[PDB]
């Protein structure tokens, strides 16, 4: 499990 | 035990990238971006749908996914018709079944829309988790040195 370092909340 | 050389992994992912077979197990609408228990509480929810719907004799989706730049596109196996796509930037988790080694899903959209999409890997799912942590990795480092475009 881990999170995208280049996902954008916006 | 593949080569995970940031040349490598270039190739790897670029055009239509990498192909897996698979069958999608369904997409449910989560309250937050991240978070383990999330998508487990949403995948043992999915599935439970999907048993219900087996007992009644219905079948998972056939489909096959690819990783590429493009992010996760999700096409239909029998028509080979795009049906889901989402971008790198729209993807927020990658989530492992503890309970299935052939099962994976990840949390996609931006705030207020969150979306948990489950799949069952033909082959085992950690090649499939692998890639999409290499993939987001590259991106960060070649967006970093400024070169994404230069690779992609
Ligand atoms: O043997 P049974 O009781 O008929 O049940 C099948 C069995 O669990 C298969 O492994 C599963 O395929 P996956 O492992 O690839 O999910 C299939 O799903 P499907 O019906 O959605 O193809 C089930 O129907």
């Amino acid at each position: 499990n881990f999170d995208n370092p280049v996902y954008r909340k916006t | 035990g593949q080569d995970r050389s940031e040349a490598t992994l270039i190739k790897r992912f670029k055009g239509e990238g990498v192909r897996y077979k698979a069958k999608l197990i369904g997409i449910d609408e989560v309250s937050a971006a991240r978070g383990d228990k999330l998508c487990q509480d949403s995948m043992m929810k999915l599935k439970g749908v999907v048993a219900g719907a087996r007992s009644k004799g219905e079948h998972k989706q056939k489909i096959f996914l690819t990783i590429s730049f493009g992010g996760i596109k999700i096409f239909d196996e029998k028509t080979g018709a795009l049906q889901h796509h989402h971008a790198v930037h729209e993807i927020s988790y990658i989530a492992k079944d503890i309970t299935d080694h052939r099962a994976f899903g990840y949390v996609c959209g931006k705030e207020g829309n969150h979306r948990f999409v489950a799949i069952k890997t033909a082959q085992a799912a950690e090649p499939v988790i692998l890639d999409l942590r290499d993939l987001f990795q590259l991106i960060y480092e070649l967006k970093q040195r400024e070169e994404l475009e230069k690779k992609a």
